[PDB]
């Protein structure tokens, strides 16, 4: 259900940005088929698919545009198997490799520090997200887009009072609905701390576009 | 290319007094408008010589922008310039465009003396009172050129023989054909790139013996090219 | 001498901003497909694309000006090219 | 592109390029460039393993670049930024490299003030022929005749 | 024709909106650098002013 | 981290760039070919996060601009240079000397410029000779070899 | 060269100001002032200079595109149950006391 | 920022009208060019273009739109330095000269008395002058322009009430309004004196068109 989200509501950078570099592959370890090197250890013949199909399963949940292309066993573990596997994304003529480990029902993990790149954010999270980064932002702080933004400093140091709890709750109505079409506010509650009488927390639920 | 013959025929405002319009002959003393590249050719020429004669390529430059009837000119190899008793005469050698021949030979232009004159005459304004230029018809002489062939398989000799000789004398003889080509000034002529371009036309499949014999010389051996004198242009024959 | 009149609209930031949606969409639309205001990776790209319209400006200022270095270098009694390469000395002898 | 046909129609585009480095150049230099930014110092990790993800080199990354089909969508976002970028700067790259045509196109005309030359007008000879009834005519100067 | 001046923290397409307000069409931020002669997009400190035409 | 090798790419385009007046100079050339500059200021929260490795990409820098450095001379950024002369001595109606195969770089590159710079005088005084001058005619011969 | 001013002389005006227009009860904090072309120090220095528990000083501040502000409204003051943490208290009740 | 508002609300005579006649110059003592003259003197080849830049600095603050085109030493000084210098208007076959005083960072000063023509009025001044001379204009007194003027005569030897302060502040909007474009009239107090019981002081401010 999650890739139906994600597909309906988009995929984007995650906020604050974040970047991986995944650990290096030792090459001069994996020159040996997996399949000739079950063969040879005359492990049972429905093993092979069994096999595969563990790989190929635990694969498409770490990245489900993936094809398998090769498949290799380290030669420093002759029966927990380390495995390198070989894809393609999709129909596309780019390669990747990925680590693995295989134990023999036959499973199969994934080495954890593998992926390279930025974090994302998928569905309710990338529109969770979004609203967030809306009430960070004050309008003429980006560039060329001057309109864009909250802009609630602009309550800040008036006097708590039943006048500034309204101006505050309709000033993020407006907002959200200008800036922010993929996300319905159901309610907001403004409330003043008892622990700290000066500062003022804001409670917003919203729900997804045509969620029902 | 100039307004083609016979295109007056009447004029432009009807007189009843005037018949037929003869003309027999194409336009003349007509010249584009400089294209872009152009201007920044003889620009940048101008910016060299500053219009004056000094140096050999100076005389060249100029000679063939105010003439038209030029094709190449040639002046004496670098062997001479360490001559010590010095030269009254700087000599130079015309070849013209076959299209402005004073003869009836193609292959072998000469102009007219009264054409060298007036040359020598206006290169002279340009130069040093202490300089005696000299403009003179080419010494052409023979270089007969003898090869063993192999055709294509369906074609018969002769025939690929004859279009061989057209094709050479194409490409070794630029000023006969329209003068279309920039070529050597008929300077030197290489054995094994002359042995290349034989072996490049589609009728040819394989030169098995080539020979280059000069009027008067024995016959060379392989591999051995023919120069010319600062006098001579060369011309091949069969 | 001026290029501004010419491509004042081709160095425009939003004319700049649409080429570099189009590169994310045929390199890796199925990965990044939300491109709107609030992407982080779009606002590091439209600080990038303001940035490139920034550099794109300068080089359309007039030509005469952008051959001028700076007051303490200029020579004496010289101009955008020496005086010794003026028509008076280039093109006599 | 549209700037590339409003500026060859003002400006006589050369061979000469004041900046001829090409995508693969770029991607060269910001793996150089990228070399000696440490990601971390507990590992021997720097950011040039991430702008070229394991065994990828520049001449992958520019064939990729060069044609945006064999992706399908499917590079990593953090190089479709690069990608982007790249595109970004070539329109400061098309218009830094019409300065040397400029420059001597000022040289020329400007300063010593050199301008081309102009078509000449041809001349032709004509022979009249009289209608039988005029014994005489009398053509004046600056008489029109049509050469279609 | 209208006058601005440039306080702390502005950038150019933030002048052309408080310059551009009371224009009939605005300004932009390419058109307002044009105007005033910038030599980039940041040539300008506070306390100097600027002007906007149509 | 990530911004910095973006924003070194639109300094350098904006060094590159006033770097246009010394680039097609006919006389009194330089010793880079490519504009490049460190983008931050001093006492600037970008300079404060790239303290360490603002030496070694500074050095990096030059070594891709200049045409002699310590290393010695650049052979890309010598072609380089060798085409700009070219380009600039065909105003003139002339051209470059070919490259030299037992001589000196240094030697070589300072005879190009030479040529370029006094193409005035040079061909002014085509013919002429003064005592205690370097002749224009010797000039020439040793500007083509 | 610009001539380097006190904030106090403008903050007095906007407090004159201020008590006309919203009052004496309203805090003199987020007020654009005016004349002024930029503050000595930029606002990334003073993270030291606010303690919600002791004594603080009230920030002088510009944003992008609102201008040069007032950001704080506290006094002296440096007790947690003090009622007199706050400008615009002090003078309300000294208001009252008139 | 003179030059902006100048050019932005234009310039013109200045009021009431003013004319200057410049010094004579004794043409017979300048016969030396400066150049050629700090380099005899074994002056440091650098600081000529200091030299250089600080006069054209200061010819350019006396008029911008000057152009330089000679500079002369007079022989009656020889190492405080009077220069002559010689410029032309813009692209103008015009030529002008002007005296000067070198001394040697080097600084550049010009004889006091050296224009001549008449006064001009530039950017606020000008618009300030233009309302002076409404006020001090009685309509029918320009000829061709029997309009023209405030027109405040009509208020003298009338009783000092409210009556008539209101009637000549509300004049005073109307015709400024109607003859004077360039300028807002913000605020108008008119006040007795109290030395002078039968004076009244009119108080007018104004701002300029597009100044905010």
């Amino acid at each position: 259900t999650n890739k139906i989200l994600a597909d309906i509501y988009g995929r984007g950078w995650a906020f604050p940005p974040q970047f991986f570099i995944g650990e290096r592959i030792p090459y001069e370890d994996y020159s040996s088929d997996l399949n000739k090197y079950l063969s040879e250890k005359k492990i049972e013949a429905e093993q092979i698919v069994k096999i595969q199909a563990c790989i190929k399963e635990s694969v498409m949940c770490y990245d489900f545009h993936a094809k398998i292309t090769s498949t290799q066993v380290s030669k420093q573990t002759n029966l927990p198997l380390n495995i390198l596997v070989t894809y393609t994304l999709g129909d596309s003529e780019i390669s990747q490799k990925i680590q693995g480990v295989l134990r023999v029902p036959p499973q199969f993990s994934i080495k954890d520090n593998s992926r390279t790149g930025i974090a994302i954010a998928e569905g309710t999270q990338n529109v969770l997200q979004s609203i967030n980064i809306l009430f960070l932002t004050e309008p003429g702080e980006r560039i060329m887009r001057e309109d864009y933004g909250c802009g609630l400093n602009d309550y800040l140091f008036a006097n708590i009072s039943d006048e500034l709890m309204t101006d505050i709750q309709t000033h993020i109505e407006e907002r959200v609905l200008r800036y922010e079409p993929r996300a319905e506010i159901t309610s907001i509650q403004v409330n003043q701390r008892t622990n700290l009488p000066s500062t003022l927390h804001v409670q917003v639920t919203y729900a997804l576009r045509g969620s029902d | 290319n100039g307004l083609p013959a016979d295109s007056i025929t009447q004029p432009v405002n009807a007189l009843v007094a005037i018949d037929s319009i003869n003309q027999p002959w194409v336009s003349w003393n007509g010249r584009p408008e400089e294209t872009e590249q152009a201007f920044l050719t003889r620009v940048s020429a101008r910016l060299s010589h500053r219009n004056r004669v000094l140096s050999w390529d100076n005389i060249v430059t100029l000679l063939k922008e105010q003439f038209v009837s030029l094709f190449d000119v040639k002046y004496p190899s670098a062997s001479e310039l360490t001559k010590i008793p010095a030269q009254k005469e700087q000599q130079l050698i015309a070849i013209p465009d076959s299209r402005y021949k004073d003869n009836d030979d193609a292959l072998r232009p000469i102009l007219n003396p009264a054409r060298l004159a007036e040359m020598v005459d206006w290169i002279s304004q340009l130069s040093s009172p202490w300089t005696t230029l000299k403009i003179n018809n080419p010494t052409y002489v023979d270089v007969l050129i003898s090869y063993q062939l192999v055709f294509v398989t369906g074609i018969n000799p002769d025939y690929g023989r004859h279009q061989l000789q057209q094709e050479l004398s194409r490409k070794y003889m630029p000023w006969a054909e329209d003068s279309a080509i920039g070529v050597t000034t008929g300077n030197r002529i290489d054995y094994y790139p002359l042995l290349a371009t034989i072996q490049q036309s589609p009728l040819v499949e394989r030169v098995t013996n080539l020979t280059l014999k000069k009027s008067s010389q024995t016959a060379g051996a392989v591999g051995d090219s023919v120069e010319a004198a600062d006098n001579e242009v060369l011309i091949l024959v069969w | 001498d001026a290029l501004f009149p010419i491509v004042k609209d081709d160095i425009a930031f939003e004319t700049l901003l649409t080429q570099a949606k189009t590169v994310i969409e045929q390199q890796s639309g199925q990965l990044w497909s939300n491109t709107e205001e609030n992407d982080p990776g779009i606002t590091l790209l439209e600080a990038c694309c303001y940035g490139a319209s920034d550099l794109a400006y300068r080089h359309s200022l007039p030509l005469r000006d952008l051959l001028t270095p700076e007051k303490q270098e200029q020579t004496l009694g010289d101009g955008i090219f020496p005086q010794e390469f003026g028509p008076q000395q280039m093109l006599t002898c | 592109a549209e700037l590339d046909n409003k500026l060859s129609a003002i400006v006589p585009d050369t061979v000469f390029k004041l900046d001829e480095r090409s995508t693969l150049d770029i991607l060269n230099w910001l793996k150089a460039y990228a070399e000696k930014i440490p990601f971390d110092q507990d590992k021997n990790q720097f950011w040039d393993s991430f702008y070229f993800i394991q065994e990828n080199t520049p001449e992958e990354l520019e064939d990729i670049y060069q044609h945006a089909n064999k992706a399908d969508g499917l590079l990593p976002p953090h190089q479709a930024f690069v990608f982007a970028f790249l595109k970004l700067l070539e329109t400061s790259n098309r218009l830094l490299n019409t300065f040397p045509a400029r420059h001597r196109d000022l040289y020329y005309r400007e300063l010593l003030g050199l301008s081309p030359r102009k078509a000449q007008a041809d001349s032709v000879a004509l022979g009249i022929t009289l209608n039988t009834d005029n014994a005489e005519y009398l053509i004046p100067k600056g008489t029109l005749f049509d050469a279609g | 024709v209208t006058t601005v001046s440039v306080t702390d923290m502005l950038t150019l397409p933030l002048i052309a909106l408080g310059a551009g307000a009371s224009l009939a069409s605005g300004i932009d931020y390419l058109s307002l650098a044009w105007q005033n002669d910038l030599d980039n997009l940041d040539d300008f400190t506070p306390g100097q002013t600027l002007q906007a035409q149509e | 981290q990530f911004m910095l090798p973006f924003e070194q790419m639109l300094a350098n385009g904006c060094a590159e760039l006033a770097l246009l007046p010394k680039l097609l100079a006919f006389k009194q050339r330089g010793n880079t070919v490519y504009g490049t500059q460190w983008p931050f200021k001093a006492n600037t929260v970008g300079q404060q996060v790239h303290q360490e490795i603002m030496p070694d990409l500074i050095k990096q820098l030059n070594n891709d601009s200049q045409i002699n450095s310590d290393d010695g001379i650049h052979s890309q950024n010598y072609t380089k240079e060798l085409s700009i002369l070219n380009y600039l001595l065909e105003y003139f109606g002339t051209h470059r000397a070919a490259r030299p195969l037992t001589l000196d770089s240094l030697d070589f590159l300072s005879t190009q410029r030479g040529y370029l710079a006094q193409q005035p005088e040079l061909t002014y005084q085509r013919n002429n000779i003064r005592i205690d001058k370097v002749s224009a005619l010797q000039k020439r011969i040793a500007a083509r070899l | 060269n610009p001539i380097v001013l006190s904030p106090t002389a403008a903050v007095a005006a906007v407090i004159q100001r201020n008590d006309n227009q919203q009052g004496v009860w309203t805090a003199p904090a987020n007020i654009a002032l005016s004349k002024v072309i930029s503050p000595v120090r930029a606002y990334i220095e003073a993270n030291a200079l606010f303690n919600p528990d002791g004594t603080s000083l009230n920030l002088v501040r510009s944003f992008p595109g609102k201008g040069i502000r007032i950001w704080g409204c506290r006094t002296l003051e440096n007790t947690h149950d003090s009622p007199w943490s706050y400008i615009q208290t002090r003078r309300l009740v000294s208001y009252i006391e008139a």
